[PDB]
């Protein structure tokens, strides 16, 4: 019946996302990143992308996605 | 030494692993002898095994991102 | 709609030469496409 | 007549949704090499009103006009099941190509799996927590499902906005591992196993979000009975297929891939 | 190399090519006598004024239909695993030589000991000495001793490629970042010709193969040669 | 009302006169390529140009022949026509999405014709394997718009099966179970299963290759620890598939047509044959990998492939013995149709042999990306699913058209076909065994005669197709009515005249259990 | 809210001829042309960009 | 050397594959050694890592398997 | 419905069962014993067995199981 899943919706459904949410809020702090090493199978560039200047990722972000050449 | 023997590690038309795995075998032997000071001879057999089976264009690519320190493989 | 031999079609048979003209211009662009498409690719 | 199927009035919109499709296409060759968005923009635009005008006129014949006798409900049944199994057969492929890729690491990556240098994100953080919300999400669209069935308006557009809430905060939570990962999709074979597995799983999660947003909008318009609601129950296949290739792409990439 | 006019395969110039022809003339005489008996059952069925047009039972006959076809099948399937196991058996290389496909002609090395590799390009039409052959000659052809196991690998530092030698038995693909590996062993002195057998690009049909099969003493006089 | 009628269709009739129609123009494209690869090679030398134009020659041949040419006039001329018609149903189940599957073709074939046009084409092979499909071996727009042809002829596909199956399963008479449909029918419902679990995989490898090509993926790409086979089993097991929906159709019109000119209320061994057709669609799906036997796969999964691919000769055989028991007993009518359904039993049957030949991984060495297999492939192509459209199309013009053929013009044509591709064909089976390679723009002298004799083969077969057109021209200038045609108890789609109303089964059938 | 199907269902069976994609009125008549205006010009402009694209 | 270092491989509290590895690559190296004749000193690093590691009683039980040849690790 | 399910009974499930039936009588015949080598890990003894010497396992097969101490 309905009343049995609104029981597990707020019962133990919304509950576990909330405990999940709790778990991701406390290991959420800034990684430090690694130290840069240019390898081959990484950073590919067989053709520009298709915006801005060629050479950034669709989501790039300066603080952890280094170039081909290093971070920013 | 005529050629590398068949090795049951690898025993089908993909020997890609083959090649590479010498190619381990031989630059950690090497490095494991020259760390104690001890003697590169040790290392021959696997010499002889990448130099017949991995095309030079591997072992120039491979030595060369050793030198530049990029080389993925643990050695 | 209109119904019935030579009315179920997008394509008129009321005059079997304009007909013919009709099929010609239609199976012969198909055909003479490749050939065209060749000349264009040599050509550059 | 005297049977019990549709014979649909004559529409223009699978003419302009074949054109959308050549507008789209045409219009990605001309972005990805000369440089210009326009053509592209243009069989955008054309898609989404395709996709309107045509569910549109669907809801017309079903709820304004009487056309879904239960025959035609069954065929409608019968599609919705068929484009889902088209659907799981497309993402078959992308989990072939990651077992294919994770199974036999080449050189290339360190003959290892992950490759050097890539560092997985923590199967237990944002992912796990994406996990809880995605198989919550089914348990909501239940509970939505079954106030329809018993005829409570009030508390089938509760469930169905708790659905659509938890749908929404997958994506921003998505959107911002996606900002946050260390890898790109540029970064070999784990990143383009990872970006273009997740990316098209991501694209069905807005899809199914699209639907059930639209179920919610005619559920406040009356359009459903507590025993005719085939839309929401195709809304719901499509959001538990999500929530399954969720949990394969879960034990498959984050998991057993890290 | 193929001659004018020919219906069959290259002479074998290897034991598993000489298997590959018995096995094929076994199948063959089986494609033959399927394909005549289902011409000759549709010219009977054909040819009489008497009818049964009525329904007929098929539960007898399809027995027939399927028992005597899986038959046939186990009789083609048993000699063709046989090879198939035959060309996978461990044998003992004492050479190994690697070719490396490019757009378009093929390199060869010869690593074992000394580092030797050269590059074999075809011969173009305006350049054959007389009586040499259109299409299928190179300027550095793949010295091999005769009688004697060889290890070939194959790879390529482009696109695909396919190495091939028709009356060796032999078609490798040569795809870059792996390494294929084939036996070799030639019956006979000679010199043994293929062509590249994967869609390369714009001289796909223009860069052969050509085996050059010595005894041992010259082989290694020509390795010494090299130096 | 001439907008309203022919791009607003929602009609299954309009439509699949649309699908004939298009598949037609098609097939006036795929010939003319096959006559400048046939010109290439019709004396040695270069006639064109080098591998790049003959190869995109090639390339757009097989694409054109196989997505607009076959699979247009079966599944979407010949099945959107008969199998509402078979079934007394009054249209499709989604009348509306059949117009879009029929209206995604002339884009997609507008993509193929532009990546002709741009650089220098896509000289990939229909197989468009990486690397040579990728960006650095064919830069520029043309693999790419290659790409996007088959996502909307695949999108085209999909929609079109899940409409057949949904059709097939929900909108026959109540009394009517599955054991009670047309075979016609059963090949329609089994081809479009086909599709549904096929084209996704296609489109997930095409994908890929779009992405490699264009975001700087690597999935077939070893220096990001890509891998070029990964794509070739994507494609094969998409394309194993994709040569039984070639077929499933023909042998669904074949079935019918024997049984029609046999005399025959029905064919021989029904249930063996919806058996023999299921049995096929499900062994297409566990033995693509046969077109990878020299890629360097390990001998287990060879032995496999080779012993999984000659289990299909099994319920393949009892096809072909099926249709020889109807033929068994009849009073035969040698019809124009009969001539082209004998010809597919036999030269079906010799294609189909070369295919077990080819299944064997050992021999297969040797005749790999040799002409041996454009032998097999042609016997079973362009000599079956051909014979059976042809079959299907001089049979049902009639019905669809309301007017009859010239039936002495008609064998003409199939006789003047027949001599044409016997000739263009079978002596490639001599330049396989003796090792003239796939795709090749020339060929060693040695291959001159048999080179020579396929090229006059294909002349002979541009001959008939230049007749049909005629033919066809001759039964609409003419217009000879239909009045009766016999057997109309066993043949339920012609029972509402010739051509139907626009609307037929308005009233259902009657049928009671 | 309250429930105004009733109202609807009446107008999309009002026996007037038109067809279901018009039958709601005159922006119907609107979105049609957009739609039908932007394919059939962006075709014509993908037909350009095409003979554009075919030489150097 | 004072005692056996953290190593990142075994990190947690069951360490009896850090004993065994230790064991392992201590005679796999003698083995290399022994053979090409070369010097067992550039093993010693392995040697004081297992001695410092493996209970006395494991070490005696792997001894006495590897002279009886039933040792069933690779070596 | 019976008709269908008798259909998949002799077309697909029968049919499977026969092919591996002939896949397992082709790859029968007797592989040959390996090297006996009396690991600790193996013919574990830590109580006699309750039947026959207390030395036997259940179903012994003389051919392929050697005892603590090797072939019979
Ligand atoms: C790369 C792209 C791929 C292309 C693939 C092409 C193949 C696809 C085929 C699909 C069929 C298209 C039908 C859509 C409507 C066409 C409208 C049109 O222009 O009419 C011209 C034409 C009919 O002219 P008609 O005789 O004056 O009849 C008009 C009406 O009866 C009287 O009504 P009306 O007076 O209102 O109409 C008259 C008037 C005004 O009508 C209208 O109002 C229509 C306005 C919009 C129509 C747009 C349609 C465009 C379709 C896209 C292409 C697909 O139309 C015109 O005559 C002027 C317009 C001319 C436009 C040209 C279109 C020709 C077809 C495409 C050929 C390919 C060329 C490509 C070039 C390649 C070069 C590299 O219709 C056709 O296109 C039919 C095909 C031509 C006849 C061939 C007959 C062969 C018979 C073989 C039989 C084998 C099968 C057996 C069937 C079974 C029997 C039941
Ligand atoms: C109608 C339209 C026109 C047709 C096209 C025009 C092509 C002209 C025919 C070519 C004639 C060749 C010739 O000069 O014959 C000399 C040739 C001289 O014989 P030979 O050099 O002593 O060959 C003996 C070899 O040991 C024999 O060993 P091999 O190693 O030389 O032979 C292997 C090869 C050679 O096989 C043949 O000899 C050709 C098969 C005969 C045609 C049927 O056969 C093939 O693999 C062909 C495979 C075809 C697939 C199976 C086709 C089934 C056909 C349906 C049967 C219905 C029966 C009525 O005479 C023939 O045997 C005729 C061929
Ligand atoms: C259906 C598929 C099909 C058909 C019918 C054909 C038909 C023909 N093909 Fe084939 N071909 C392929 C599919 C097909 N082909 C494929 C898949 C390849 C491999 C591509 C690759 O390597 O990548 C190939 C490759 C191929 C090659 C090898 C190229 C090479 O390796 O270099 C050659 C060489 O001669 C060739 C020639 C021909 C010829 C002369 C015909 C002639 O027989 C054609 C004659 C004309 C017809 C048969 C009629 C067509 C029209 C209709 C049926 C419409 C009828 C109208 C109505 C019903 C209204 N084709
Ligand atoms: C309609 C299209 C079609 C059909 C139906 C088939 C059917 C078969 N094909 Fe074919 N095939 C192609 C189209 C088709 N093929 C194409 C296009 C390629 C090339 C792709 C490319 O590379 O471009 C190809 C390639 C191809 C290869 C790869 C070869 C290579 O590239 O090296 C192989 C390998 O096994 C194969 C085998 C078969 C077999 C075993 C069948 C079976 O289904 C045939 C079964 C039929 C019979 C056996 C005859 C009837 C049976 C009897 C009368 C009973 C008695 C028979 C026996 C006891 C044997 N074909
Ligand atoms: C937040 C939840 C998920 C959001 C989904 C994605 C948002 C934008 C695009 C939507 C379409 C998605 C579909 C999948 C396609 C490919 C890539 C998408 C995955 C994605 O978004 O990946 C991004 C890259 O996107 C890129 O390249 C840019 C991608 C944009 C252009 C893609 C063009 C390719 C389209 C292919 C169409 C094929 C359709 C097939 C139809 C089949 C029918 C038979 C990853 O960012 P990054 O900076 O590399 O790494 C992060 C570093 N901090
Ligand atoms: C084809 C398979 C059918 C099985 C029939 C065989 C024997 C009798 C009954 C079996 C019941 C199943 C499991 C019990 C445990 C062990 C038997 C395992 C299966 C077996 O039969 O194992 C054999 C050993 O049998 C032995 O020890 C035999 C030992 C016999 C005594 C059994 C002891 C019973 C255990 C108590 C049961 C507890 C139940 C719990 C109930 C739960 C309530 C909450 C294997 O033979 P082997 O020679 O070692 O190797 C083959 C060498 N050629
Ligand atoms: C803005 C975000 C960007 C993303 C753009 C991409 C597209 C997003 C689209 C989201 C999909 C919305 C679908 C809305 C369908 C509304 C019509 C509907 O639901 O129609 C119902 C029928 O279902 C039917 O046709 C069922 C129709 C099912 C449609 C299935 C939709 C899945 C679509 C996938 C699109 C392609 C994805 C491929 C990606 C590779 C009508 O019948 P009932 O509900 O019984 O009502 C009748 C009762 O009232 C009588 O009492
Ligand atoms: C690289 C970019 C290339 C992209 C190419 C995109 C191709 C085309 C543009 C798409 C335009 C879509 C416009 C909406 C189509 C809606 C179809 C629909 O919803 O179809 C329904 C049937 O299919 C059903 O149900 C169930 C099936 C619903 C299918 C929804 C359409 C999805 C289209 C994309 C398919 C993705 C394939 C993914 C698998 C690989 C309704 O059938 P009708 O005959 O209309 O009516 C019947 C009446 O009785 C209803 O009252
Ligand atoms: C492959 C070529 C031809 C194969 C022909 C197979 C023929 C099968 C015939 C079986 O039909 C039967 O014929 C009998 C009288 O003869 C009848 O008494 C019987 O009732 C009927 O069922
Ligand atoms: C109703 C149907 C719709 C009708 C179609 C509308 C037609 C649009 C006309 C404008 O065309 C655009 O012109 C831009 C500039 O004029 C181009 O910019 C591009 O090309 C420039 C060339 O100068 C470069 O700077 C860049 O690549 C980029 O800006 C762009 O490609 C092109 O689309
Ligand atoms: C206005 C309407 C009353 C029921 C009816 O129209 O008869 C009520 C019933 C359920 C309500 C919705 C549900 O409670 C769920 C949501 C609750 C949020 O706090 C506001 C928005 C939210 C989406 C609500 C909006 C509005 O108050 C709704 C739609
Ligand atoms: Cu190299 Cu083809
Ligand atoms: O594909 O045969
Ligand atoms: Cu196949
Ligand atoms: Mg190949
Ligand atoms: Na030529």
């Amino acid at each position: 019946g309905a009343r049995t899943w609104r029981f597990l919706t707020f019962g133990l459904a919304l509950p576990s996302v909330a405990l999940c949410t709790l778990n991701s809020w406390l290991h959420s702090g800034h990684r430090e990143r690694p130290a840069f090493i240019p390898y081959h199978h990484l950073r590919i560039r067989t053709k520009p992308f298709s915006w801005g200047d060629g050479n950034h990722t669709f989501f790039h972000n300066p603080r952890v996605n280094p170039l081909p050449t290093g971070y920013e | 030494y005529q050629t590398a023997p068949f090795d049951s590690r690898f025993p089908n038309q993909n020997q890609t692993r083959n090649c590479w795995q010498n190619y381990l075998d031989f630059h950690r032997c090497e490095k494991a002898m020259t760390a104690k000071g001890g003697d590169v001879s040790v290392c021959e057999w696997y010499r002889r095994v990448y130099k017949s089976l991995c095309p030079i264009s591997w072992v120039s690519t491979w030595d060369d991102r050793r030198a530049e320190g990029t080389f993925p493989g643990k050695i | 709609y209109e119904e019935g031999p030579g009315k179920n079609i997008p394509f008129s048979v009321e005059n079997k030469w304009r007909l013919l003209a009709m099929m010609t211009l239609f199976f012969g662009s198909g055909f003479a496409a490749p050939f065209f498409i060749v000349r264009h690719q040599l050509l550059k | 007549q005297t049977h019990a199927y549709h014979m649909v009035n004559p529409s223009p919109w699978p003419l302009t949704g074949a054109l959308s499709a050549l507008l789209m296409t045409s219009g990605l060759t001309m972005w990805f090499h000369f440089n210009s968005m326009t053509l592209l923009m243009i069989g955008l635009t054309t898609n989404m009103l395709t996709m309107y005008q045509w569910w549109r006129d669907v809801i017309r014949e079903s709820t304004f006009q009487g056309h879904h006798t239960p025959a035609v409900q069954k065929g409608l049944r019968y599609g919705m099941i068929l484009f889902i199994i088209s659907e799981v057969l497309f993402f078959t492929g992308f989990f072939w190509a990651f077992y294919h890729s994770s199974l036999a690491p080449t050189p290339e990556l360190g003959g290892c799996w992950p490759p050097t240098g890539i560092h997985p994100l923590n199967p237990l953080e944002v992912p796990l927590l994406n996990t809880s919300v995605l198989l919550a999400s089914g348990v909501s669209i239940t509970w939505a499902h079954h106030s329809l069935m018993e005829g409570d308006r009030k508390h089938m557009l509760q469930a169905l906005f708790i659905t659509i809430t938890l749908g929404v905060y997958f994506t921003l939570l998505q959107a911002s591992e996606y900002y946050e990962a260390p890898f790109t999709i540029s970064d070999g074979v784990y990143g383009s196993t990872f970006f273009v597995a997740t990316g098209f799983h991501g694209l069905h999660v807005i899809i199914g979000s699209t639907f059930l947003i639209v179920c919610f909008f005619r559920q406040l318009k009356f359009h459903f009975t507590s025993n005719h609601h085939f839309g929401f129950e195709a809304a719901a296949w499509y959001w538990h297929f999500v929530d399954v290739v969720w949990l394969f792409l879960y034990v498959s990439i984050y998991w057993w891939g890290s | 190399m193929a001659y004018p006019m020919q219906l069959g395969f290259q002479d074998a110039t290897s034991p598993i090519m000489e298997e590959l022809l018995h096995f094929h003339d076994h199948t063959l005489m089986i494609v033959f006598l399927i394909s005549s008996l289902v011409l000759y059952i549709i010219s009977l069925m054909l040819t009489t004024k008497l009818t049964h047009t009525s329904t007929m039972d098929a539960q007898e006959v399809e027995t027939i239909w399927t028992i005597l076809p899986a038959i046939i099948l186990i009789l083609i399937a048993l000699p063709s695993l046989r090879i198939l196991y035959m060309m996978d058996e461990i044998n003992n290389p004492s050479l190994t030589v690697k070719t490396m496909g490019h757009q378009w002609y093929w390199s060869y090395e010869y690593t074992d000991y000394e580092d030797l590799s050269f590059d074999s390009y075809m011969i173009p039409t305006s350049e054959l000495k007389p009586g040499e052959l259109r299409l299928l000659e190179v300027d550095n052809r793949v010295v091999l001793p005769m009688e004697m196991t060889i290890r070939m690998l194959v790879s390529s530092e482009d696109v695909l490629h396919s190495w091939a030698v028709p009356s060796l038995g032999l078609k490798t693909d040569a795809i870059p970042g792996r390494l294929n590996q084939t036996t070799l062993m030639s019956s006979r002195p000679g010199l043994y010709y293929g062509q590249c057998s994967e869609i390369c690009g714009s001289n796909h049909s223009f860069m052969p193969i050509v085996l050059e099969l010595v005894p041992l003493k010259y082989f290694e006089k020509w390795s010494a040669s090299m130096l | 009302m001439f907008i309203n009628r022919w791009l607003f269709s929602t009609n299954h009739k309009d439509i699949g006169t649309l699908y004939l129609l298009f598949g037609a123009w098609a097939g006036m494209v795929g010939t003319a390529l096959s006559l400048l690869i046939r010109a290439e090679l019709g004396q040695p030398g270069t006639l064109l140009g080098d591998d790049q134009i003959y190869n995109v020659v090639v390339t757009a041949h097989a694409f054109v022949m196989i997505f607009f040419m076959v699979m247009p006039i079966m599944i979407g001329g010949f099945g959107n026509w008969l199998v509402p018609l078979m079934i007394g149903a009054p249209d499709m189940a989604f009348p509306r999405m059949n117009n879009m599957s029929f209206w995604l073709l002339p884009p997609s074939f507008l993509l193929l014709l532009a990546s002709s046009m741009v650089e220098a084409g896509a000289g990939t092979g229909w197989t468009v394997y990486p690397p040579l499909a990728g960006n650095l071996a064919h830069a520029g727009a043309s693999v790419d718009l290659t790409i996007f042809s088959l996502h909307l002829a695949g999108v085209s596909s999909i929609l079109g099966a899940i409409n057949f199956i949904t059709t097939i399963i929900n909108m026959k008479p109540p009394a009517m179970s599955q054991y009670q449909t047309p075979l016609f029918v059963w090949s329609v419902m089994i081809t479009a299963v086909l599709l549904l679990l096929s084209l996704p995989v296609l489109a997930a490898g095409i994908t890929m290759l779009l992405t490699d090509r264009n975001l700087n993926t690597t999935f077939f790409d070893p220096a990001g620890g890509g891998d070029p086979i990964l794509y070739q089993h994507l494609f094969w097991f998409f394309g194993h598939p994709e040569v039984y929906i070639l077929i499933l159709p023909g042998f669904g019109m074949i079935s019918h047509i024997v049984t029609y000119y046999s005399g025959k209320k029905e064919p021989f061994g029904y249930m063996g044959m919806v058996w023999a057709m299921m049995s096929i669609g499900f062994l297409g799906f566990i033995v693509w990998a046969h077109h990878m036997f020299t890629v360097g796969m390990d001998v287990d999964t060879r032995a496999y492939f080779t012993s999984a691919t000659m289990i299909i000769a099994i319920p393949t055989g009892v096809k072909v013995f099926s249709w020889l028991a109807t033929l068994h007993g009849g009073n035969i009518k040698w019809s124009p149709a009969m001539m082209w359904a004998l010809g597919f039993i036999f030269l079906f049957t010799v294609g189909g042999l070369t295919g077990i030949v080819l299944a064997n991984s050992s021999l297969d060495i040797v005749l790999h990306d040799t002409y041996y297999v454009v032998a097999h492939f042609h016997y079973v192509l362009s000599m079956g699913a051909v014979f059976a459209i042809m079959g299907g199309f001089v049979h049902w013009f009639p019905l669809f058209s309301g007017y009859t053929l010239n039936d002495t013009w008609a064998k003409i044509h199939f006789a003047i076909m027949f001599v044409g591709v016997n000739m263009t064909f079978f002596p490639q089976h001599f330049l396989g065994l003796s090792g003239m390679p796939r795709r090749y723009s020339d060929y060693p002298d040695a291959y001159t005669m048999w080179n020579t004799i396929s090229s006059m083969g294909s002349f002979i077969s541009l001959t008939a197709v230049m007749l049909m057109v005629f033919i066809i021209w001759e039964a609409f200038a003419s217009k000879r009515e239909v009045l009766t045609v016999d057997l109309t108890t066993t043949n339920l789609e012609w029972l509402n005249g010739c051509p139907p109303p626009y609307h037929t089964f308005e009233e259902p059938t009657y049928v009671n259990l | 809210f309250e429930n105004r199907v009733a109202e609807k269902q009446k107008l999309f069976q009002e026996d007037n001829g038109l067809p279901v994609h018009l039958k709601g009125g005159a922006t119907d008549n609107i979105l049609y042309r957009v739609t039908m205006t932007l394919c059939l010009g962006g075709t014509l402009y993908s037909l350009y960009c095409l003979g554009w694209a075919s030489f150097p």
